[PDB]
């Protein structure tokens, strides 16, 4: 089952432009459809992007999100949650 | 853990091991290598000592300054005893002699002092206590001395119940009386090296499981005691009626007792330091 | 004549320095702060590195402050930040570099002490 | 001026006018020439330039520098080339006194000047003990201070004060021994500095 | 001023439970086994854990990736911040986002429900700064502290 | 009772109000046979069965690193955004607002010198308290 | 064949030990390869972490027989480079204890190479004027041979009242005890079948090898420091430098007795001409005020208060400094970095050369001349060691 | 990245003089546990001379492998001239001290060290 | 100002003794512990408090130069004496 999900982008880079884009538009509706999920969303300057999934008993998969469009981002997240 | 005696350090000369411990008996083969061990890590080390000062001079660089504190003692004054267990943690009794005097006999040397060092130990409050007995002790043997190590090793179980007694085979190093003892000059012998029954003891201190047990420390090879004579004279390129028979008692297997293996402790070939024992006088096949 | 070497320069295999005191040690590179109980800033002047404070225990005999660390008292001095990581590098140290502090330019007015309808009128001299 | 000491002008001229000289007869290999404010002369030298610098001062007639004071090192980590070879020199003709600095790092030799002094012989020795500077072509090079099999160069200046090992006596094996250093008492670091400078003709730019 | 504390009601020693119900000193080996076996017999919601105020992040992390290991999520704080909408999905939800610096540059500071003079006395004193130099203008609701 | 290090004992992170993090130093080692609070977890892992993937300080901050990037940019103050999608968010469940009066729990200094474990355990915070009601 | 000589002899002496391996044709020694270090005690890294006073003590424990003479090398070094004086009364009292401490050294180097030799009896005698210069040194500083008393800026203390007499009637006496020694060695015909022409140098060879003092002398060189780059008042007295003709160990011999007598020739001429004043120089950022001053002055209080934590900074530089030692020129590389603490102290120890050259003097000689050579360099371990 | 050589100008000039050197200590080490009376085997004092050439097996820099070198040979010098006495012999083996933890727990139990 | 703790070993002038079960004292064991009996704290309370007329005294130790350095005391306020920060004198205005 899954536990938590972490995204990591940068404030200014272009190469997280993808993911601020998400978060502006997709992200409201992601919390609402599921309101006891954990989506952390951690800024910090000139990071890769990244999608963290935390599954039962501390499993962890990252997948990378550079250059990636707002869409993209949404797939690979419908991805992880189911 | 009292403060003073929580350990500190890295282990060396200048460290806290937390050990505090009194070594009857630490003047002679044995007690000047478990001093030294003692000493190696920085354990506080009382040297009660019935000798000359004179007689303990090498024991004196064996420890950081403070380390090691002499007393006088009499093995039948049980003030003295006390005034020298009464601080320690772990009492280590290696008193013995080989031989009978006319002030002391086996029965004083191996029953009524062991005896009176673990009683005053246990009045005193000591929580660990340390007893070396002999592989061949028994009740019905040709030696008086093996006579008395059994009786001994009796009262010590009975007046201190948590005691560690040790029961080595002959043991070899530089300042022995078996490698040495042949040098000078049927039965299987199991000799073991100073230098692991030195371990054996200083892990029976720091293990806990160790306390109310009984351990036989043997070498890891049997020889054929005229095989191990005949490969003495080549490495060396060449007395009593009791020590005759001691010599002469086959080493008794007993394989209900822990071992050396049991302490973490690898017994060391007497091949390897053979030459070591005898250089200074100047292989056999073992039993399987 | 001269040879081409495009390694990367280290010297810790003939320093003489035990692995353990080069591989599991953590250098701080940094400029001292000023001693706040002082005004002086002749001390924030030079870069410095130091190791990580290790165990101290009280002697038995005496309580006095033993150590088993070699690197306990060791200080280096360095010119620049520069200087400094290059010589922690070619050491094998790992380092942890710390940003000069600066203090931030003031604007002073002994005039702003008798303002006609500011706050920082001083009630006292 | 009874408590300061008094200025000599004729020989800060005289030693400045022979600095100028050694500069002008090695340009190949002189990069910088002073005179301390008490009347002593350096000559910084490029590396190479060793042998040929010193066999000048040695055997030119208005030179005459025929002993060597002393030959040392100094180790400054801050530098790319952190030690600094400093040869004192002696001429007895001219009853005057010359250094010459160069510089090297860990990994650089510096030519040996026995050819030069046989004087140098020990005090090359010493520097390749105690800093770790390999001097080519020395007759005998090896320690001569340190003992036998002693790792590390004690005075660099991240040689710890106290070392790493220390000897004993071990009954047991019955021979002096070489463990990891502990103190009973650790030296006591002292912060002496005062945080107020003291010197403003030596202050460095900002 | 505070540092003496740290010399007075120390814990230098493992200790558990003896068959009396009292605290007894034990070794590390002990108490991490004592601690051990429960950890390897409970899983889910049976196992929680509460950090408090002066815990590091490397404790806190540390303490986390162990109880996610039996698949226990109740890694909780004695502080509380409200869970409700983003909760701490979003940073700028729970910081100081304007930083202490930042308060020299305001030129209105409202303050909701907090004593910063006893709560961060380093920020108040930011404020101070500003209030004299800067004209800052500063309103409170709630009590009427100083 | 597990003993471990306080803040002058250990190299260990924390962030300010502000989201700064900064690390603190080993001043002096722990009392006794205290231990660094995130290797007593590390050990008890191991000995659970449950080894966690790090061995020292640089390979916990590894993973705090993981976990959120900003906990090893020591001494940087990131800055974080998205006030609309909170603010957006918070409309909607709609919890009432309490009648009780804004009350802070530190009303007059006294309040101030005691309030964790090591300040209640000073001696000099008491004389304080004591100074400042006497 | 190979053969190592014993660390020393078997009655009392006080020069180190020394690991010598030789290489051996029959008598003749074919090879010499001292090995040093038994006294390396690191003094120049412990140096780096004094302050200049606690560095000062040091130097008196270098060569250990001429303590004073290896304060005086420390002490202008540093006044220097503070670019200080010390006052006329302290340069006096420099320039006494300087020639006493020659006269410490030069019985001890005399004697016991002769002692080693086998001529056991010259040694009792003049240690017994030792003793009385002992009594010296501990009448002005407290302590027989480690003075601690030149420093940087003057002298530690005034001399006690009575003290020049009983250095008079010291004096006075001392060109009989003399005498006897040299009717001891000066004509004995086994004396100088063990020095004459053993352990010849050239002139030119002890140049460039390093040599100083009589090493340089008893070869007919014309040197001597406080003659051509003088220190303290040497300008102001009257003495002759003796030179050899032979450069062996007799003359060396001859070089020193006559050298004895030249310290008692300035040792008097420094009773008669000692001035009055203060013996520190009157600078309280660099010499402790007076503990008078200290007790009573607030200006005071404070700089006894700073010279004995901090200590006085030196400014940035670096000197080579060298006196006419007993052994021969002794000298220290000082470089200041501008703090209270020294960056580096080199010190050129005049018997480390001198040492490094018995392979070269010992050529073509036998066993026993190794000893009468190493007796003529005059060598103590520890300032080859340092 | 131009340098001045010590004794090889590349990496293959310098594992000659450790191949050599690595010939002379192999067959000093009979005669040193021979003349210095060692209770070493020959076969442990090879093993040695191994683990000390292992150690700096991964370097790429022919001036710090000249360096190894010129100090591995002085150390042989040595050792063949008995300058060293028996106990720098065994200050290789390090006889007297005691294993140090090489585990996480081990370490966590005995100090704060890492 | 000597006392024996409950184990009969002396108190020393700095307050310290080994406690109970402290194994430190087996040093004396055979031997004795060194302690100075002339407390200092109890000795300079034995001095009578010296009346003066001024409002400002020195102090200097007494012995001139070989006391301490010269201080100067306050005695304005009249809840207590001026104590000398170097010796412990006590000075009260009269
Ligand atoms: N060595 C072996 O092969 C074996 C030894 N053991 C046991 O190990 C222990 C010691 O071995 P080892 O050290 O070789 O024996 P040692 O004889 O070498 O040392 C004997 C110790 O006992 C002391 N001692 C002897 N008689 C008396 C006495 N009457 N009163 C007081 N002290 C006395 C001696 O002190 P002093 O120096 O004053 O005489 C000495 O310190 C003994 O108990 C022995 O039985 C057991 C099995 C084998
Ligand atoms: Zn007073």
């Amino acid at each position: 089952g899954l536990r938590e999900i972490r995204i990591h982008l940068c404030q200014r880079s272009p190469g997280s432009q993808g993911v601020r884009d998400f978060i502006e538009k997709r992200y409201v509706e992601l919390k609402k459809a599921n309101p006891d999920l954990p989506i952390l969303i951690r800024e910090c300057s000139d990071v890769q992007p990244k999608l963290w999934a935390r599954y039962a008993f501390g499993q962890e998969k990252n997948v990378s999100l550079n250059n990636f469009s707002a869409d993209q981002v949404t797939r690979a997240l419908e991805n992880v949650l189911s | 853990l009292h403060h003073a005696v929580i350990p500190h350090g890295k282990g060396g000369r200048s460290s806290v091991s937390g050990i505090v411990a009194t070594v009857f008996g630490a003047t002679g083969f044995l007690g000047r290598y478990v001093v030294n061990h003692l000493g190696r890590m920085g354990s506080q080390v009382i040297v009660p000592h019935r000798c000359e000062p004179y007689d303990t001079m090498h024991l004196r660089p064996m420890g950081d300054l403070g380390q090691i504190i002499f007393m006088d003692w009499n093995g039948r004054d049980k003030d003295s005893i006390r005034r020298a267990v009464e601080h320690s943690s772990v009492v280590i009794n290696l008193v013995g002699r080989e031989w009978e005097t006319q002030n002391f006999d086996f029965e004083d040397v191996f029953v009524k002092i062991p005896q009176a060092i673990a009683q005053v130990s246990k009045e005193a409050g000591v929580e660990k206590f340390i007893h070396i007995s002999h592989l061949n002790a028994d009740i019905k043997s040709s030696s008086k001395y093996l006579r008395s190590k059994a009786v001994g090793e009796k009262e010590v179980r009975e007046t201190f119940p948590e005691a560690t007694i040790i029961k080595p085979a002959e043991i070899f190093g530089r300042e022995d009386r078996f490698l040495n003892y042949f040098a000078n000059i049927k039965t299987v012998k199991q000799p073991v090296y100073i230098v692991d029954v030195t371990k054996g003891i200083i892990n029976a201190i720091k293990d806990p499981d160790a306390r109310g047990k009984t351990f036989a420390f043997v070498g890891p090879s049997r020889y054929l005691l005229f095989d191990l004579v005949q490969y003495v004279f080549a490495v060396a390129h060449r007395t009593t009626r009791d020590k005759v028979e001691r010599i002469h008692t086959t080493d008794k297997i007993l394989p209900h007792l822990p071992g050396l293996e049991d302490l973490g402790v690898e017994a060391t070939p007497l091949e390897l330091k053979a030459i070591e024992v005898l250089r200074r006088h100047r292989p056999a096949k073992t039993i399987p | 004549q001269l040879i081409t070497v495009d390694e990367k320069l280290d010297i810790t295999t003939i320093t003489g320095v035990p692995e353990e005191h080069i591989k599991t040690r953590k250098a701080r590179i940094f400029v001292p702060a000023r001693n706040n109980m002082q005004s002086g800033v002749n001390n924030t002047k030079k870069w410095k590195m130091e190791f990580d404070t290790r165990e101290r225990w009280e002697n038995p005999l005496m309580g006095w402050a033993s150590t088993a660390d070699p690197l306990s008292n060791l200080v280096l001095t360095f010119s620049t930040k520069e200087d400094a990581v290059a010589f922690a590098e070619k050491n094998g140290w790992s380092y942890d570099v710390e940003e000069r502090k600066v203090p931030k330019p003031k604007s002073k007015s002994y005039g702003a002490n008798f303002s006609w309808n500011k706050r920082t009128r001083v009630s006292t001299k | 001026r009874p408590t300061v000491r008094p200025r000599n002008d004729v020989a800060h001229k005289q030693l400045s006018a022979f600095g100028e000289y050694v500069a002008e007869i090695l340009p190949k290999y002189v990069q910088q020439v002073q005179v301390s404010c008490f009347n002593e002369l350096e000559i910084c030298i490029h590396p190479d330039g060793v042998i040929p610098v010193l066999t000048f001062l040695r055997d030119h007639s208005n030179a005459q520098f025929k002993s060597l004071a002393d030959l040392t090192a100094v180790d400054i980590p801050t530098r790319q080339n952190r030690f600094e070879i400093v040869y004192n020199l002696l001429s007895l003709r001219f009853n005057s006194r010359i250094r010459v600095k160069t510089y090297t790092d860990e990994l650089t030799p510096i030519e040996s000047s026995v050819p030069v002094y046989k004087a140098a012989n020990w005090y090359e020795r010493e520097i390749w003990d105690m800093f770790g500077v390999f001097f080519a072509n020395h007759p005998d090079l090896r320690r001569i201070l340190t003992d036998y099999g002693f790792e590390g160069h004690p005075f660099r200046k991240d040689f710890p004060l106290s070392g790493y090992v220390e000897l004993r006596y071990d009954d047991e094996v019955k021979r002096v021994v070489a463990e990891p250093v502990e103190l009973a008492q650790e030296f006591r670091k002292f912060d002496l500095n005062s945080p107020w400078e003291a010197f403003p003709a030596y202050r460095q730019p900002p | 001023f505070a540092y003496d504390g740290l010399k007075r009601q120390r814990l230098t020693e493992p200790m558990v439970r003896n068959e009396k119900g009292l605290l007894t000193h034990t070794t590390w080996e002990d108490a991490l086994s004592r601690v051990a076996g429960m950890l390897q017999s409970f899983q889910g919601n049976d196992v929680a854990a509460i950090a408090g105020g002066l815990v590091d992040a490397e404790a806190l992390i540390a303490l986390k990736d162990l109880l996610n290991r039996v698949d226990s999520d109740t890694l909780c704080t004695e502080e509380v911040f409200p869970t409700a909408g983003a909760g701490t999905d979003l940073r700028s939800n729970y910081l100081l986002n304007t930083t202490i610096a930042g308060v020299e540059e305001a030129d209105v500071v409202l303050l909701v429900g907090t004593n910063p003079r006893f709560e961060a006395p380093l920020f108040n004193a930011r404020i101070r700064k500003s209030w004299l130099h800067n004209d800052l203008k500063v309103a409170l609701i709630g009590s009427p502290v100083d | 009772i597990l003993p471990g290090a306080a803040y002058t004992e250990k190299s260990a992170t924390y962030v300010n109000t502000e989201g700064r993090a900064q690390q603190t130093k080993v001043a002096v080692t722990p009392p006794g046979l205290a231990r660094e609070d995130w290797k007593i977890i590390r050990a008890l892992s191991e000995i659970a069965g449950m080894t966690l993937p790090y061995d020292t300080l640089d390979q916990v901050r590894n993973r705090l690193e993981e976990v959120s990037p900003n906990l090893v940019r020591y001494d940087d103050v990131e800055g974080a955004n998205y006030f609309q999608q909170a603010s957006e968010l918070s409309k909607l469940v709609n919890q009432q607002l309490l009648a009780d009066p804004l009350v802070p729990p530190q009303l007059t200094i006294k309040d101030f010198y005691m309030t964790d474990s090591i300040s209640r355990a000073s001696q000099t915070m008491a004389k304080c308290v004591k100074a400042v009601t006497e | 064949s190979n053969l190592t000589l014993n660390f020393g002899p078997q009655h009392p002496a006080a020069h180190g030990v020394l690991r010598l391996v030789m290489e051996l044709s029959g008598e003749m020694v074919r090879k010499c390869d001292p090995h040093i270090g038994l006294l390396h005690r690191g003094t120049e890294k412990l140096i780096e972490y004094k302050t200049y006073l606690q560095a000062l003590p040091y130097f008196d424990r270098l060569d250990y027989v001429s303590m004073m003479c290896n304060e005086q090398a420390y002490s202008l070094a540093v006044e220097k480079l503070l670019n200080i004086r010390p006052p006329p009364r302290a340069q006096w009292i420099r320039v006494l204890f300087g020639e006493i401490t020659r006269l410490l050294n030069h019985i001890m180097a005399v004697t016991t190479h002769a002692l080693d030799i086998g001529a056991m009896t010259p040694f009792f005698w003049m240690f017994e004027e030792r003793e009385k210069m002992f009594e010296f040194y501990e009448r002005v500083s407290g302590a027989r041979m480690h003075a601690a008393y030149v420093r940087p800026g003057g002298v530690h203390q005034d001399l006690p009242l009575g003290l020049m007499d009983d250095i008079y009637e010291f004096s006075k006496n001392f060109s009989l005890r003399i005498d006897e020694l040299e009717e001891m060695l000066t004509n004995n015909r086994i004396w100088r079948n063990r020095t004459v022409d053993i352990g010849i140098v050239t002139a030119e060879d002890a140049l460039n090898y390093g040599f100083s003092g009589v090493m340089l002398r008893g070869s007919g060189i014309q040197w001597d420091l406080r003659k051509t780059q003088p220190y303290d008042v040497y300008d102001q007295v009257e003495f002759d430098v003796p030179i050899g003709s032979r450069g062996d160990c007799y003359d060396r011999y001859l070089c020193r007795v006559e050298e004895m007598r030249q310290s008692i020739r300035i040792i008097s001429q420094c009773l008669n001409k000692m001035p009055p004043g203060e013996i520190k120089v009157d600078d309280a950022k660099v010499s402790p005020p007076k503990r008078a001053e200290m007790k009573t002055s607030m200006e005071s209080l404070i700089h006894h208060f700073k010279l004995y934590t901090e200590g006085y900074q030196v400014p940035p530089g670096a000197t080579y400094t060298a006196i006419e030692a007993p052994k021969g020129e002794f000298g220290v590389y000082l470089v200041s970095d501008g703090s209270s603490r020294p960056y580096r102290c080199k010190i050129k120890a005049p018997g480390f050369a001198h040492l490094a050259g018995l392979d070269k003097m010992s050529k073509g000689h036998m066993l026993a001349d190794v000893v009468a050579i190493i007796g003529t360099q005059d060598i103590v371990f520890g300032e080859v060691d340092r | 990245t131009s340098v001045k050589p010590i004794f090889s100008r590349d990496m293959n000039e310098a594992k000659r003089r450790v191949r050599e050197l690595y010939r002379a200590w192999y067959r000093e080490v009979p005669n040193t546990v021979h003349l210095f009376q060692l209770d070493i085997s020959v076969k442990q004092g090879r093993d040695k001379v191994r683990e000390m050439f292992k150690k700096n097996a991964h370097i790429t820099d022919p001036r710090v492998v000249d360096l190894l070198v010129i100090k591995g040979k002085m150390e042989l010098e040595e050792t063949i001239k008995v300058w060293k006495q028996r106990t720098h012999v065994m200050r290789f083996f390090h006889e007297t001290e005691a294993p140090r933890p090489k585990d996480f727990l081990s370490k966590f139990y005995v100090g704060h060290d890492p | 100002g000597v006392r024996t703790s409950p184990t009969g070993e002396k108190v020393t002038h700095t307050g310290q003794v080994y406690d109970d079960g402290d194994y430190r004292k087996v040093r004396f064991v055979g031997r004795q512990k060194e302690v100075n009996e002339n407390f200092a704290i109890d000795l300079i309370a034995e001095q009578p408090v010296s009346q003066v007329g001024s409002r400002v005294i020195s102090c200097d130790g007494g012995g001139g130069a070989l006391g301490h350095p010269r201080v100067y005391i306050n005695l304005d306020k009249e809840t207590k004496t001026g104590t000398c920060g170097y010796c412990g004198l006590q000075f009260r205005q009269q």
